[PDB]
């Protein structure tokens, strides 16, 4: 005995692809909040927004 | 720093060879300045998946 039709909600959406993105989302703002808390400050710049862009750049590579 | 070598230069100046002597002393320190600038304090993130 087991589960069938694979927990969807609509024609074909399944729950796991739900919860894999909902992790991302969850992982990405906690990195985030961790990020202004160990610098000081991050500058309005290019130098700055690559250093945002860092943590996606790294979760998205974790997730792979 | 350093104090560098010392030179004895004698310069018959008013009728009169006047001793002299140079060297060179450098120092060595850090920098000090300051300008206004801008600061991020916020942040958003948007994520999609291409094809479900």
């Amino acid at each position: 005995e087991f589960l069938v039709e694979g927990s969807t909600l609509t024609q074909n959406v399944f729950l796991d692809e739900i919860h894999a993105t909902d992790w991302i989302i969850a992982r990405t703002e906690e990195e985030m909040l961790s990020l202004f808390l160990n610098n000081d400050r991050v500058p309005f710049t290019d130098q700055g927004m690559q250093q945002l862009a860092s943590v996606p750049r790294a979760i998205m590579q974790l997730a792979a | 720093h350093e104090v560098a070598q010392i030179n004895s230069i004698p310069e018959f100046l008013g009728e009169r060879w006047e001793k002299r002597a140079q060297t060179n002393i450098t120092l060595r320190g850090m920098s000090t300045d300051g300008f206004k600038v801008d600061v991020i304090e916020q942040h958003v993130i948007n994520v999609t998946g291409e094809r479900a």
